[PDB]
């Protein structure tokens, strides 16, 4: 089972902020790269270099 | 006055029985102090035997007079046995008796120049690896060799004592990481090397507690394993990720985990032998 | 530093001592104190008595004065030691005469400083030795001139039981303790008084 790896970084946001970051991943420019995938609810695989933008982004909008 | 043998001879034996491993000493050997001292001392075992040494010279702080100059005749003996004997404890023993000797005045400046406990205090401000601990007392022990030189006009040692101009490597090191205490006794240094040579020498608040909280906020950097083979191969890789204790999330019906960045290694190396 | 202080130390040389075993050891922390209280100020004096099983002594009378005062208690005391009074031979000591003695030296020293200004004076006793009746009419009447004096009687007991001391302490307003562990006498008369 140890078929594949990918390093990624894994958010572990609430169940508020999460749908946040999908929807800073599409209806953006340069982006839509950000999200690998939705592994839970609570978790998404995500970035990496994205992270600190993600976070940025979160931080200026409401 | 054949009690006084007796008496002060119990907590003699007291401090050789716990002599070795830690440091049940020092409250003994205080009481031990009041009650030629110094030659007998030196074939009794040096640790104990260091922290009575210690301690005496701070104790005597007439016959007062006559007791300063008897110690002063066999510093030497204390000094030969100071060598040699040079873990942070000990270290911390040698210099704080160095130390001790040496606000006692008793000391010979000359000789101490030319020692290799001087260069040895300084050696460990150098290197950062010593504890805070180590520090304290190899501080103090410089800040009591300055003091001890009331002159410096027939004071070989001032010169050596120079050798605190090395440090200033040390005290940006230690300012780099936030080391407050190791920046103090490093200003003491300073401070007592001018002052001694200094003739020579020419609400509101709550919205703050929130702004720090802005600077922390969360993620991990990560590995994601999937496309496993078969069930037992995620069911054991994912067992030695959790005994590991660097899961961060699992799924046993996507078949996919999650380990963060610092047990990446120990778990390619157990993909490859198992 | 400003007013003058007489400190008379009374030392109780019963042969107590013997069951002490180290009069030489006191003596030096006896020294050791009185340097201190010397150091302290300029206008501090000391005088020293011993209360003897027979008799009562005058061992010593500045802090500048200090090599000599060592050498005068030391050479003072082994006089002293003589077989007679031996061991609890005698179990009481003549504290009445030191006192005495003390009151009078007090007075003479005041007198002098009465050309001048006020003196501060206290007594110290270390106490070995145990009381009894027939001293009884004579301590009180030395303890109550003190206590009209106003001068304050301070009395560490080594060992023993001096009733009359603490009774002493307690009129004159002066400090009482018997001490535990008496090797720590160096602390008892820093620390104590």
């Amino acid at each position: 089972m140890v078929n594949v790896l990918k390093g990624v970084l894994i958010e572990c946001d609430p169940a508020m902020k999460q749908f946040l970051l999908y929807l800073d991943e599409s209806n953006a420019l340069g982006k839509k790269f950000i999200i690998q995938d939705i592994d839970d609810t609570h978790v998404f695989v995500i970035a990496e270099l994205v992270n600190v933008l993600q976070e940025r982004v979160g931080e200026l909008m409401d | 006055p054949g009690v006084l043998d007796r008496l002060y001879g119990h907590p003699a034996t007291c401090l050789a029985v716990f002599r070795e491993l830690p440091s049940l000493a020092k409250n003994w050997v205080m009481r031990m102090l009041f009650l030629k001292k110094e030659f007998s001392k030196a074939q009794e075992e040096s640790t104990g035997l260091l922290s009575g040494l210690r301690i005496w010279h701070t104790q005597l702080l007439n016959l007062r007079i006559a007791l300063l100059g008897g110690g002063k005749a066999w510093s030497d003996d204390t000094s030969q046995l100071g060598p040699d004997k040079h873990v942070l404890h000990f270290m911390v023993g040698s210099p704080s008796a160095a130390v001790s000797q040496d606000l006692a005045q008793l000391l010979s400046q000359a000789g101490l120049m030319k020692s290799t406990e001087p260069g040895e205090p300084p050696c460990i401000t150098s290197a950062g690896f010593q504890f805070l601990l180590l520090d304290t007392p190899a501080q103090l022990w410089y800040f009591m060799l300055q003091y001890l030189q009331t002159a410096q006009s027939r004071g070989m040692d001032l010169v050596e004592i120079l050798s605190f101009l090395f440090q200033l490597s040390f005290s940006t090191l230690g300012k780099d990481y936030s080391v407050e205490g190791m920046s103090d006794s490093l200003l003491n240094f300073l401070q007592h090397l001018r002052e001694f040579g200094l003739v020579f020498q020419r609400t509101d608040q709550i919205r703050l507690w929130e702004l720090e909280r802005d600077r922390l906020r969360f993620t991990e950097g990560v590995l994601y394993n999937q496309f496993l083979s078969q069930v037992d191969f995620e069911l054991l890789l994912a067992h030695a990720r959790e005994l590991g204790v660097l899961v961060f999330e699992n799924s046993a019906k996507r078949l996919m985990v999650v380990t963060p960045a610092g047990h990446s290694d120990v778990k390619r190396f157990w993909k490859r032998q198992k | 530093e400003d007013e003058l202080n007489l400190l008379v130390i009374v030392v109780d040389a019963n042969p107590i001592w013997w069951g002490k075993q180290t009069l030489s050891k006191c003596i030096d922390a006896v020294m050791v104190l009185g340097n201190s209280h010397l150091f302290m100020n300029r206008s501090n004096k000391l005088a020293v008595i011993a209360s003897h099983i027979q008799e009562s002594r005058f061992l010593y009378p500045k802090y500048e004065l200090l090599t000599s005062a060592n050498e005068v208690i030391v050479e003072e005391i082994k006089d002293l030691m003589t077989k007679s009074d031996i061991k609890g031979q005698h179990t009481e000591t003549l504290l009445a005469g030191s006192l005495a003695k003390a009151l009078c030296y007090i007075h003479r020293m005041n007198k002098e400083v009465k050309d001048n200004q006020e003196m501060k004076s206290r007594i110290l006793v270390i106490k070995a030795a145990e009381d009894s009746a027939l001293q009884y009419m004579n301590f009180m009447n030395v303890i109550f001139a003190a206590q009209k004096q106003n001068i304050l009687i301070d009395a560490c007991v080594l060992d023993s039981d001096s009733g009359l001391l603490q009774q002493a302490c307690d009129i004159t307003g002066g400090l009482y303790l018997k001490v535990p562990q008496m090797p720590s006498l160096l602390q008892y008369l820093l620390w104590v008084f």
